[PDB]
C-alpha cells in the first residue's frame, strides 16, 4: 500500500507545512492591521490635540 | 483516520489468516 | 445648520462611536479570528499532524 505511506506523509508534510505558514505570514498581516488600527488611535488623537 | 481504517484490514487479513491457520490446525488433529 | 451641524455631528459622533464600536468589534474579530485560527488550526491540524502519528501502528 505504497498509497497509505503517500497519504500519511502527504497529509502531514503538505498540510503542516503549508498550513503553518499561513498561520505566521497571516499573523503578521493581522499585526500590521492592528498596527493600522494603533495608527487610526493616534490619528483620532492627532486630530483632536490640532 | 483512514489510514487506520485501512491498516486494520491489513491486520485483520493477517490475523484472519493466522486464525484460519490456528482453527485448521486445531481441525486438522 | 446648527441642527444640522449638531446632527451631523450626532452622525459624525455617532460614526465616531459606531466606528469606535466596530474598532472595538474589528478587534475583537481581528482577535476571535486570530483566537480560532491560532487555536483551530493550530489544534486540529496538530490534530492530524497527530494522525500521521495517531494511524501509526
Amino acid at each position: 500500500l505504497n498509497e497509505l505511506q503517500a497519504l500519511i506523509e502527504a497529509h502531514f508534510e503538505n498540510r503542516k507545512k503549508e498550513e503553518e505558514e499561513l498561520v505566521s505570514l497571516k499573523d503578521r498581516i493581522e499585526r500590521r492591521r492592528a498596527e493600522r488600527a494603533e495608527q487610526q488611535r493616534i490619528r483620532n488623537e492627532r486630530e483632536k490635540e490640532r | 483516520m483512514d489510514a487506520i481504517k485501512k491498516k486494520m484490514q491489513m491486520l485483520k487479513l493477517d490475523k484472519e489468516n493466522a486464525l484460519d491457520r490456528a482453527e485448521q490446525a486445531e481441525a486438522d488433529k | 445648520l446648527s441642527d444640522k451641524l449638531k446632527e451631523a455631528e450626532t452622525r459624525a459622533e455617532f460614526a465616531e462611536r459606531s466606528v469606535t464600536k466596530l474598532e472595538k468589534s474589528i478587534d475583537d474579530l481581528e482577535d476571535e479570528l486570530y483566537a480560532q485560527k491560532l487555536k483551530y488550526k493550530a489544534i486540529s491540524e496538530e490534530l492530524d499532524h497527530a494522525l500521521n502519528d495517531m494511524t501509526s501502528i
